[PDB]
RNA sequence: UGUACAACGGGGUAUUGUAAGCAGUAGAGUAGCCUUGUUGUUACGAUCUGCUGAGAUUAAGCCUUUGUUGUCUGAUUUG
RNA sequence: AUGUUACCGCAAUAGUAAUUGAACUUAGUACGAGAGGAACAGUUCAUUCGGAUAAUUGGUUUUUGCGGCUGUGCAUUGCCGCGAAGCUACCAUCCGCUGGAUUAUGGCUGAACGCCUCUAAGUCAGAAUCCAUGCUAGAACGCGGUGAU
């Protein structure tokens, strides 16, 4: 089972980062220890820039797309049915091919406009001489 | 019809193991001796159910449900999950439990119609529990026990409470339930009835140390005789 | 992750408010080691504040948090928020009857009654 | 033990496995390549204990399996006095990495290893073949003469090693028969040890004390990971598509492209390491000696750092676009 | 005189945590200017935002290299 | 050093062979009026020892790797944030409870002597004793096979 970390919402695995749990009985996993003591000092990862809190709270990527609603925890257990599991493959894979696609072309959005401003403000390095 | 029945040298019985009318949840620990049986008891009547839960051989305690429904605790791996799944059919639901305490036989006692939980749950789970498994839900403390599955042991014969519960507490929960509750001891002094016991609407499990008159407190106030 | 000198917290309802450990039950014999108490560890325990009944006398204990990280046989390094034990008999049977804060799993498996008090499991 | 320094850094195997000779003609040991150390899960089927059907993780050694060929045998008849070879026999063509391994200066020799023994192939090869016969006749032990495929490997040292592997199939007549059709052939680990086996492990340990032969045994092979296997690092519960090559690769060490051993526990020896693996002396029955494990999840991070993917496609597929 | 070696270069993996510099109305406020404001705006303004998981390291005992470039030799011993 | 050289080996010989405990089951049975309660097997972990090991956990030296601090030429690794690599650690992991013949000693059944007895027949346990097996080293003046000269 992965779990995301706490403070990278990288994938956590078995062997791999560190556990806080509280009083109340909230798990806290960390994929390494510079995200375990970043937690230590209480530490904001809306801070952190590199920390995808901030990179979802600032706009660099896509956070919600509609190939976000394949992926959810589902506690009502469902009976084996093989026949639904290669299907489910191929929806993993192709949806991931498919993230990754609106992802780039999401980034492809942001180049385009600094020319526009490059054009709008070599015009005033020119115009006023 | 009560059957005294050990695990590893144990007494205690519903720490172990989890039954309801329609299906019974035993540990893969130690020997085959306990899941035998209950096998002599149930048979082929009732799906019996290896399993654990979080890698754990405590179940009994670790859940709660009815014949209708069985909640899991959030700690529950998909691959048991599943396991639980493909194991019971489609008349009993299963589902896991988003919330900060995972023991759920100490925190909801039920039969098929009637559950008190403990009276500091969150609001969730006291939905969930009258959604999934369709029954009446009371905030209740068992003689100011906030634990009510491990000092309270109910099936939809009657109930059974630890000692140190009032009468008039007995008569006020009862109220509640709509049916009878006895003072009772088990295992030789051991106040916990719901763990130390368990029952359904024809059988009652016990360990070995529970004396003849425990047994007959249990015989009569869940009539093991027809 | 607690040696002999080590206070604890007190996760029953009994009436004590810190354990101080002045012995481990089950533990190896090394020279200029300490025995050294864990995660469903039984060790004997003296109660420093709270009610002077159960004060000036030493009780066994099972720990059910201990704040260090260890190795759990699935692969997580985990711990939790702080040391606690409970008071006990030395049968196992527990003497407070609702256990609360987290408690271990595998001190829950270790023991039958106190997961029979167990409120929070982990 | 007085502890002084290995002779050989190609450790010596003093006793093999008991002949039966009613399984077929087969390997009994093998030399490979130790790279590195990982972390699997698994799920543990031992009843009698509480960890009974839980997940597992593990750590393991996996030693690089180049393929083995055979290029000569080597027949011991008995003495009073003890074992010893009668003759050898080699095969015809030999590598430049076996034909290294005879010289001390090779990148200046006039190379002429075994020149006069290509003309015993020139003949119909009638001492060669009254050589094999009189080890079928005489020479009641076979050793056949095997060396690694050590261009395929990332080791800078281009000269390959030679070792004896006394052979515990039936038949001496057939055993010296079935190594001259196995003359410049190879032979797999697949052929020779399986899923599950206990090994042992003969290796010369890390020197700073050290540089001592150590033989470490029962270990259980966990893997019998073959070359052309993309899905090396897979199972049936982890479905990518990936090798057991590591995130960056084995520190210090390079890659496997070729078939490898995943085998529990540890080992002794460093990586980069010429190391041994023979198959048990006895039938251990300990139960775990008898499991079948089942693996479910293998690590393949970065050990160059504090690693955080499994693939570098999950990599991007986190991490996203980045300005370069 | 070769999948040869080596100096570079490149790619991979990991480390640290947004480089320098550009722009602003974002900036607690102080003066300044009138068009005394229903964000009127111009100067100082620790800092903040976008360019930017950016910038820096990366084997010295990590891995790989269809790219470049140079290289290949003397002294002693034996039948 | 034994014409040389190189590899693969053999083995005269030297040493070396894991300590202790409890968890299921055999079991709530044999047994015992009960009280209570076995053991040989078959599984599971622990202690201790020995040997390895860095996947991970943790410690540690050389870092002068990244970012940052505090100054007056300096701070005995100036400090700190976050980290390598190596060494090391039941602080982390793996593997190793090798088999027979025996001495003293403790016994059984059992006559010789109608009681009696470890002995006379036979036999159980038990020393660092002896052998086997495995491991480690290899006669530097032990040996063999094989290459080219
Ligand atoms: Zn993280």
């Amino acid at each position: 089972r992965i779990y995301q970390c706490h403070f990278c919402s990288s994938p956590c695995y078995p062997g791999h980062g560190i556990m806080f749990v509280r009083n109340d009985a909230k798990e806290f996993r960390f994929c390494r220890s510079k995200c375990h003591k970043a937690f230590k000092q209480r530490r904001n990862p809306r801070k952190l820039k590199w920390t995808k809190a901030f990179r979802k709270a600032a706009g660099k990527e896509l956070a919600v797309d509609s190939t976000l609603t394949f992926a959810q925890r589902r506690n009502v257990p469902v009976r084996y049915n093989r026949e639904l599991v290669a299907t489910t493959l191929k929806a993993m894979a192709r949806i991931e091919e498919i993230r990754q696609k609106r992802e780039r072309a999401f980034y492809k959005n942001r180049m385009r406009g600094n020319k526009e401003k490059d054009f709008l403000r070599d015009k005033k390095l020119v115009e006023s001489n | 019809m009560a059957t005294r029945t050990q695990f590893e040298n144990s007494n205690e019985i519903g720490v172990f193991s989890k039954l309801t009318n329609t299906y019974c949840l035993v540990a893969v620990g130690g020997s085959e001796n306990f899941y035998s049986a209950f096998e002599a008891e149930l048979g082929d009547a009732i799906p019996i159910v290896h399993t654990t839960i979080a890698g754990t051989r405590i179940i009994g305690r670790m859940t709660a449900g009815n014949r209708r429904g069985l909640l899991v605790p959030t700690q529950t791996t998909d691959q048991e999950l599943q396991h639980l799944r493909n194991s019971l059919p489609d008349s009993v639901k299963i589902q896991r439990v988003e919330e900060r305490l995972s023991a759920l036989g100490n925190v909801i006692c039920c039969n098929d119609y009637v559950a008190l939980v403990h009276p500091d749950i969150d609001r969730e789970t006291e939905e969930l529990i009258s959604d999934v498994l369709g029954v009446e839900v009371f905030r209740q403390t068992i003689s100011g026990n906030i634990l009510v599955g491990s000092y309270c042991s109910l099936s939809n014969q009657g109930g059974l409470v630890h000692p140190q519960t009032s009468v008039q507490d007995q008569e006020e929960l009862s109220s509640l339930l709509q049916v009878p509750l006895v003072a009772g001891t088990v295992n030789r002094g051991s106040s916990v009835v719901g763990a130390g016991m368990v029952v359904n609407d024809y059988l009652a499990v016990t360990g070995l140390d529970t004396t003849a008159p425990e047994l007959s407190v249990i015989e009569s106030i869940f009539r093991l005789q027809d | 992750g607690l040696p002999v000198g080590a206070i604890m917290n007190c996760a029953d309802n009994s009436g004590a408010r810190n354990l101080y450990i002045i012995a481990v039950k089950g533990s190896g014999s090394r020279l200029n080691r300490l025995p050294a108490a864990s995660l469903g560890d039984m060790v004997m325990a003296t109660v420093k504040k709270g009610k002077p009944e159960l004060r000036k006398k030493v009780m066994p204990a099972i720990v059910v948090r201990q704040a260090k990280s260890w190795r759990r046989r699935d692969g997580v390094f985990l711990y939790f928020e702080d040391n606690a034990g409970v008071i006990a008999n030395p049968k196992g049977e527990m003497k407070g009857s609702a256990i609360t804060g987290p408690v271990g799993k595998e001190c829950a498996d270790l023991w039958p009654r106190v997961a029979s008090n167990s409120g929070v499991v982990v | 033990l007085p502890r002084k320094r290995a002779a050989s850094i190609r450790a010596r195997v003093k006793a093999f496995p008991k002949d039966d000779r009613s399984k077929p003609v087969a390997l009994t040991s093998f030399l490979g390549y130790k790279a590195g150390m990982t972390t699997i899960v698994r799920d543990l089927d031992r009843p009698g204990s509480k960890f009974h059907k839980r997940e597992v993780v593990e750590a393991v050694t996996v030693v690089d399996t180049p393929p083995v060929v055979v290029v000569g045998v080597v027949g011991y008849v008995e003495t009073p006095r003890g074992l010893r070879s009668l003759t050898t026999v080699w095969a015809e063509h030999l590598s430049d990495e076996v034909k290294r391994r005879f010289y001390k200066n090779w990148y200046k020799s006039k190379k002429k290893a075994f020149t006069k023994y290509s003309a015993k192939y020139a003949q119909d090869g009638a001492g060669i073949e009254r050589e094999l016969a009189r080890i079928k006749k005489y020479a009641s032990v076979v050793r056949v003469l095997v060396h690694t495929q050590i261009r395929k490997t990332p080791l800078a040292q281009k000269k390959a090693h030679l070792a004896e592997i006394q052979l515990n199939g039936g038949s001496i007549s057939e055993k010296v028969d079935w190594a001259r059709e196995h003359f410049e052939k190879t032979v797999a680990v697949d052929s020779v040890f399986e899923q599950n086996e206990m090994i042992d492990a003969i290796a010369v340990t890390k020197g700073h004390r050290g540089y001592h032969s150590r033989t470490s045994i029962n270990h259980k092979i966990y893997r019998v990971g073959k070359g052309d296997d993309e899905a090396n690092g897979a199972t049936s519960f982890d479905r990518t598509k990936k090798t057991i090559t590591p995130m960056g690769g084995f520190v210090h060490y390079g890659e496997i492209k070729n078939d490898f051993i995943m085998v529990k526990g540890c080992i002794p020896g460093n990586r980069k390491r010429i190391v041994t693996l023979r198959k048990s002396l006895y039938t251990n029955t300990s139960r775990k000696a008898l499991e079948e494990v089942s693996l479910k999840w293998i690590d393949t991070a970065s050990k160059f750092g504090k690693g955080r993917f499994q693939t570098p496609a999950e990599k991007h597929a986190f991490m996203g676009t980045l300005k370069k």
